[PDB]
């Protein structure tokens, strides 16, 4: 398996 | 800006997915992303590092981690 590595990052609305 | 630091999570058949998380990331997020990666629901599973179970609002702060560390997982069942 190759390595895998995962990053872990209102007025506008309409409804 | 804090860095992030680099887990390896290991399941129950040995694969290994890597996370970066920072050391204030509340480690449900994680949870969340390896469950969603096994296609797996995640309450089926529970997270352990050294042994202790992993809380979905502890940091890793609070668990003392560092570059490296690691975490398996187990079934709930």
């Amino acid at each position: 398996a190759e390595e895998r590595v995962v990053v872990i990052s209102n007025s506008s609305s309409r409804y | 800006e804090g860095e992030y630091i680099k887990l390896k999570v290991i399941g129950q058949d040995s694969s290994e997915i890597h996370f970066k998380v920072k050391m204030t990331t509340h480690l449900k997020k994680l949870k969340e992303s390896y469950a969603q990666r096994q296609g797996v629901p995640m309450n089926s599973l529970r997270f352990l590092f050294e042994g202790q179970r992993i809380a979905d609002n502890h940091t890793p702060k609070e668990l003392g981690m560092e570059e490296e560390d690691v975490i398996e997982v187990y079934q709930e069942q």
